[PDB]
């Protein structure tokens, strides 16, 4: 399965999705800079509308514990 | 790990498979539970950075946590470099170089280099510095993963 | 633990993983049953305070009991300090310091310090003092946890 | 789960609750003095009315074996 | 593998059955999963080419992958021979011969020859060259066997 | 469970009861003399009428193999 095919379900907790992401990211062998680009970009983009909304409110500069606690009720 | 031989010197010996597997099994069974930290601490007795990356890299599952830890290890390493600046002028022929955050993380150093620092007189406890970062990052995880 | 080497000296060696796991498994299977106390006693042969905190800290479950024990260990330690006052004047250069309740509990002492006291001549049995507190506190638990 | 969310059921033995308390207390990292404050305070407060009543009769100065034997029939 | 003896020399010792079986069991359980590569790396510590063919030849199952790896090992070996040409004139009596891709793959060399190269001064790391080919070929497999 | 609460069933073999007794006696920590007193006293007292009758016929001075073989058919 390709990294672009990794997406969050409509009922799937973000948490279970983030695990899937760094597992597939774990099978990507690209430069770190590209993998940083993938992190800030693709993760949020394939996140579900309800959490996506939430993550837009965190702004930039956000870290994984704060994202992970931010989308917990969703 | 670096262990003491019968002759009375400190030499490196490899870690055992049923030790490896015991590390695996702990993680399988008790995931983020606090008992993991003393357990870790016992199984990390006399361990190298290199052996500590081996243990972290051999995890399967809990990849959100594994990434949070990595990022804590780099933060703690960035902080090592900040707090301890590089030293004045060129490195002496008679001496060996001071470590950076990445040598402590095992990344920029070789095994023989990791054995130089620990076995030499005075010895420097680069295991114990990484160990605190691991334990600190373990607290972060434990606190988050509390429900 | 502190064990005798082939050369004929007392040196520290680490406790084994399948020993660790055997301690875990006993607790899993027989919980508060009395057979736990001889069992403990055998597996604590030649053990340090440090190793005894390791064994107590690595427990999972039965946290009411684990807290009751802790509080018994501190009471017994408070009692050690009461009964044995600190000694007259400054500590001699030629000598090493007398232990407190917290050194016996392993808390304020380091390993090398725990090896100094036990290996030195006369030796002091700080393991056996903690061992009685553990066994005493084990009686408290056993008596309570009888139904 | 937070320490404030630890409470005793209406049919739950105190004993099973006290175990839950020092497990969650085991995941709190606060100063000992604060954790002492939590012990004397929160434990009784989230205890059920029937045992709560019982514990009020023990008065202060009480220790865990006496609390644990005190709320056994409840 | 080639290990250091108590006397302070590097001598060959055979690999252990529960090490062998642990290699087998990893492959059984985790197939093409990435954790196989650090795992491999630990269990290949101090290993010979000969021991590395033993490990590859003792696989059962996943024969499409085993063939892809073989063919990667030969490609990487063909590349070794290309990049490093044979040296000028006849081999010296006082010296031992330079390796080819097939000596690195263990095929054209004998054990005593594999011990000559590694134990001699300077030593040549023919294990680590094969190891990269194995890891590289492991990446090929992992990337393909991703679904 | 307390040692006074250990009693023999109406259909329970003595044997299974004696096992229960020295298990609970095994969790009593009292002086040996007191534990001797408990042995000769409480064991017979909480024994069932049919075996109790049997044990009264053994008289005093009796040892455990003889008690255990004495109440076997009961």
């Amino acid at each position: 399965t390709s990294i672009l095919d990794i997406r969050q379900g409509p009922k799937e907790p973000f948490r279970d999705y983030v695990d899937r992401f760094y597992k597939t990211l774990r099978a990507e062998q690209a430069s770190q800079e590209v993998k940083n680009w993938m992190t800030e970009t693709l993760l949020v983009q394939n996140a579900n509308p309800d959490c996506k909304t939430i993550l837009k409110a965190l702004g930039p500069g956000a870290t994984l514990e704060e994202m992970m606690t931010a989308c917990q009720g969703v | 790990p670096i262990v003491q031989n019968l002759q009375g010197q400190m030499v490196h010996q490899a870690i055992s498979p049923r030790t490896l597997n015991a590390w695996v099994k702990v993680v399988e069974e008790k995931a983020f539970s606090p008992e993991v930290i003393p357990m870790f601490s016992a199984l990390s007795e006399g361990a190298t950075p290199q052996d500590l990356n081996t243990m972290l890299n051999t995890v399967g599952g809990h990849q959100a946590a594994m990434q949070m830890l990595k990022e804590t290890i780099n933060e703690e390493a960035a902080e090592w470099d900040r707090l301890h600046p590089v030293h004045a002028g060129p490195i002496a022929p008679g001496q060996m170089r001071e470590p950076r955050g990445s040598d402590i993380a095992g990344t920029t150093s070789t095994l023989q280099e990791q054995i130089g620092w620990m076995t030499h007189n005075p010895p420097i406890p680069v295991g114990e510095i990484y160990k605190r970062w691991i334990i600190l990052g373990l607290n972060k995880i434990v606190r988050m993963y509390s429900p």
